[PDB]
């Protein structure tokens, strides 16, 4: 589920929120107070049950928050049949002058190798002119259900 | 570079680099003839000898 | 296109230009060097000051590290201007990094407030949005024309 | 006091730390057209007098 950029990740500086799901992404900017942790059921299994939706309330609060961008999902999930076959997401995010950059594709064939060789190229896909600066990386996996 | 903003700086470097590749040009070419030369008087002493 | 506004004092309007640096260029807005677009800038001393002196507006005077071109800092903290560590509040050798403007309509040209917008514009090959008033015609096809 | 333009007064400043960026508070001028030097770059070259 996303990622989350920033140069503190507290109330006093401003961060990004890219969150997604299955039909949207919502990025927004904001000056997010305090991002405690995803919501875990404790249970963290899923042998018996593959239930498992809404968490939400990442983010604490936003006073004084602008820049949004509601748009199309990023990443489309191809169907995966007959095993051996995933499709290996990939990638990149760079930040000069105030410009944010987003390039990904969707490489398949991941059957035996954990990073295949070979050679595929990204290619663009948004540009974001918010701004600020980010000297930190952070990842917003869901671990109400793992396996 | 030192006494002199970005913006006049790039105005100004760009001559000493035209008349250094002016000057380094005219090396090479003058060059270009002696070698042509030698290899002339080289080719008549392989010849005689 | 985009259009940002601020308002300084007219001293230091020619600090808002490519490569310049000082007291507004290195801490406040900073422009690139390869810049396109460009300024506007008009005297506003007739609604922005009063007679006991406008105090409304603020600018940030010290910094760790000049900001890099394009970037936004709203953060408030208390500088370290000294050998011993600035818990908060006010005390010496920790200074308030904003401070305020003290426009009145007395001062005369150079410390009256100034009003400026700086627009910026992008010419790559991408989809074009916005131009101004010309009228497409019809396509030509294998003839010699001007298009 | 300033004097008249055909009588002006000179005054030699020197042995001393010099900062130009201060001058801005002094007078409420506008320009600071200055022809040899950038402006920004007053207060890092170090002079005779
Ligand atoms: C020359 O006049 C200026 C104009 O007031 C003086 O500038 C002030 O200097 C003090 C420092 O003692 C600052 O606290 C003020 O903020 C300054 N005000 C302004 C409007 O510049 C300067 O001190 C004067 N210098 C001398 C030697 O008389
Ligand atoms: C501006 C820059 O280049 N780097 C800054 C760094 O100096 C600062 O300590 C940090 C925390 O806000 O944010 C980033
Ligand atoms: C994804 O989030 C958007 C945001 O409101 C929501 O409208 C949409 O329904 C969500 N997707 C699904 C499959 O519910
Ligand atoms: C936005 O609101 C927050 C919280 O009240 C405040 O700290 C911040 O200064 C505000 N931003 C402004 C006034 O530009």
């Amino acid at each position: 589920r996303g990622w989350i950029f920033g140069t503190t990740l507290d109330s006093k500086t401003q961060s990004l929120l890219i969150v997604n799901n299955a039909t949207n992404v919502v990025i927004k900017v904001c000056e997010f107070q305090f991002c405690n942790d995803p919501f875990l059921d404790v249970y963290y299994h899923k042998n018996n049950k593959s239930w498992m939706e809404s968490e939400f309330r990442v983010y604490s609060s936003a006073n004084n928050c602008t820049f949004e961008y509601v748009s199309q999902p990023f990443l489309m999930d191809l169907e995966g049949k007959q095993g051996n076959f995933k499709n290996l997401r990939e990638f990149v995010f760079k930040n000069i002058d105030g410009y944010f950059k987003i390039y990904s594709k969707h490489t398949p064939i991941n059957l035996g190798r954990d990073l295949p060789q070979g050679f595929s190229a990204l290619e663009p896909l948004v540009d974001l002119p918010i701004g600020i600066n980010i000297t930190r990386f952070q990842t917003l996996l869901a671990l109400h259900r793992s396996y | 570079l030192s006494r002199l903003d970005p913006p006049e700086a790039e105005v100004q470097i760009d001559r000493l680099i035209t008349g250094r590749l002016q000057s380094l040009q005219t090396y090479v070419t003058q060059q270009l003839i002696r070698a042509a030369e030698i290899r002339a008087s080289a080719n008549l002493a392989a010849t005689k000898m | 296109v985009y259009a940002d506004s601020f308002v300084i004092r007219g001293n230091e309007v020619s600090q808002i230009a490519p490569g310049q640096t000082g007291n507004i260029a290195d801490y406040n807005y900073k422009l690139p060097d390869d810049f396109t677009g460009c300024v506007i800038a008009w005297n506003s001393n007739k609604l922005d000051s009063k007679v006991g002196g406008n105090y409304n507006y603020l600018y940030r005077l010290f910094r760790k590290s000049n900001l890099k071109p394009f970037e936004r800092d709203i953060s408030t903290e208390i500088y370290q201007a000294g050998n011993k560590p600035c818990n908060g509040v006010a005390g010496f050798n920790c200074y308030f990094p904003l401070r305020s403007y003290g426009f009145r309509p007395t001062y005369g040209v150079g410390h009256q407030p100034y009003r400026v917008v700086v627009l910026s514009f992008e010419l790559l090959h991408a989809p074009a949005t916005v131009c101004g008033p010309k009228k497409s015609t019809n396509l030509v096809k294998n003839k010699c024309v001007n298009f | 006091r300033f004097a008249s333009v055909y009588a002006w007064n000179r005054k030699r400043i020197s042995n001393c730390v010099a900062d130009y960026s201060v001058l801005y508070n002094f007078a409420p001028f506008f320009a600071f057209k200055c022809y040899g030097v950038s402006p920004t770059k007053l207060n890092d070259l170090c002079f005779t007098n």
